[PDB]
């Protein structure tokens, strides 16, 4: 992540990031709204930072720096590139709708209002037709990528000094290879819960209520359908047991 | 210092979430409780033994049968949860969950885990469950569950107090260790 972004989003809540006297200015049903929105950015911001260790740290420095076979690093990271595309492009979003609410004077002071709309445009159209088609290749690759893994970390001495190199670091503490995996599989299944805690404080509006009653939905249907159209591929696996599913 | 992965299952009511983020954190959040928990990897000493256990939640995987199976690979100690507030949690173990995982991680332990302690003897608790002819969970229907689908163990612990928030931890790391 960058600095700025990194300190906007240090603190455990908005309520504890804003300054003290522009807190006490506001209803506790919007501190509630706006605590559940910071924490829908914040860990949007980790997942973002996720993809960038998957794509720089350990796919660039494996091309860079090892010689594997063809194949191998797209193998470990499939569709690194279009998930970072689709989350930098949803992360630049909602940074730029906290942006625009801040106070004048203030690079820390905001509320945000009107979330719905934006998460509408996320999952609806060809947004949600990439994240669909994305997540589906992705998941469905999956378990390929943890065993492509394990097999070089067992096998290939400059792979595992490679990994223990890059992995070393404190910062780096929960996320090794198969941990980043992990980490973006589960990344989708969140948003229902926040949207739905966000929702929970957003009556004041009733505009503000429908969008995101109409975004839950558009996200348990992007669910649905990714998890519908999974199916772990694997090495080694004929035709035969394929079509005797 | 070895590495292993815990995966806590149940249904959503169980508190699962809030067990991983009061255990990552040694407390209950006092200004905001978070939503979702990510991943941690606690340092644990466990009877002179050095582990780095590494903490994954399936919240919100609970209807994505295809999703769901994704956070189980290797596995090394399964908490199965459910809360004492709900006894239809506790139901959904032996014939739901406890299939599941014993299918996708087979042979690894698990410790069968009675959430929300604290609400045994709430009032609120009390009054609410006698409407649908219930009570909170006792402790020889968490030990006989347990038994019944082939546990390494059950506990109780109370996520808002953190009594026995530890000691699940400490003994799944045990448990995570053994052949
Ligand atoms: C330590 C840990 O959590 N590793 C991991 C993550 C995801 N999938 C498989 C594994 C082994």
């Amino acid at each position: 992540s960058m600095e700025m972004d990194e300190k906007d989003f240090a603190a455990d809540s908005w309520s504890l990031a804003v300054d003290s006297s522009f807190l006490q200015q506001h209803k506790k049903e919007v501190m509630k709204q706006q605590d559940v929105i910071y924490e829908l950015i914040q860990t949007e911001l980790h997942h973002v930072r996720t993809l960038k260790i998957m794509t720089r740290l350990f796919r660039t420095g494996m091309l860079e720096e090892l010689h594997l076979e063809p194949g191998v690093v797209q193998g470990l990271f499939p569709c690194v590139d279009e998930l970072s595309d689709i989350h930098t492009r949803f992360l630049s979003q909602l940074l730029e709708r906290r942006r625009q609410a801040l106070c004048p004077g203030s690079t820390r002071n905001f509320v945000i209002h009107r979330l719905g709309d934006l998460l509408i445009s996320q999952f609806s159209g060809p947004s949600a037709e990439q994240m669909c088609k994305t997540y589906s290749e992705f998941c469905s690759r999956h378990s390929k990528a943890l065993k492509l893994y394990k097999e070089l970390y067992a096998r290939d001495k400059r792979f595992q000094q490679f990994i223990r190199k890059v992995t070393r670091p404190a910062v780096l503490k929960r996320h090794g290879v198969q941990e980043c995996i992990l980490l973006v599989t589960q990344r989708i299944t969140k948003y229902p819960l926040l949207i739905s805690r966000i929702l929970q404080h957003s009556h004041g509006i009733e505009e503000e209520r429908q969008d995101l009653t109409t975004a839950l939905g558009l996200v348990k249907e992007l669910l649905s359908n990714v998890d519908e159209g999974i199916y772990q591929l694997e090495k080694g696996a004929r035709l035969q047991e394929i079509y005797n599913r | 210092a070895i590495r292993k992965k815990l995966v806590i299952v149940g249904d959503g009511a169980c508190g699962k979430t809030c067990l991983l983020i009061v255990f990552s954190k040694d407390q209950f959040p006092e200004v905001y409780v978070p939503t979702v928990f990510e991943n941690y990897v606690a340092d644990i000493e466990v009877d002179g033994k050095q582990v780095e256990l590494a903490l994954w939640d399936t919240a919100g995987q609970e209807d994505y049968d295809r999703l769901r199976p994704l956070s189980y690979p290797d596995t090394d100690v399964i908490l199965m949860c459910f809360s004492i507030d709900s006894p239809d949690s506790l139901e959904n173990i032996p014939e739901k969950w406890t299939p599941e995982v014993k299918h996708f991680c087979p042979n690894v332990p698990i410790i069968l885990v009675g959430n929300k302690k604290d609400l045994r003897n709430d009032e609120h608790t009390r009054r609410e469950l006698a409407k649908m002819k219930q009570e909170p969970v006792k402790p020889e229907e968490g030990r006989d569950m347990a038994n019944r689908i082939g546990a390494f163990g059950y506990m109780e612990c109370s996520a808002k107090t953190k009594d026995g928030v530890r000691e699940v931890f400490e003994m799944a790391t045990r448990a995570a260790l053994q052949a």
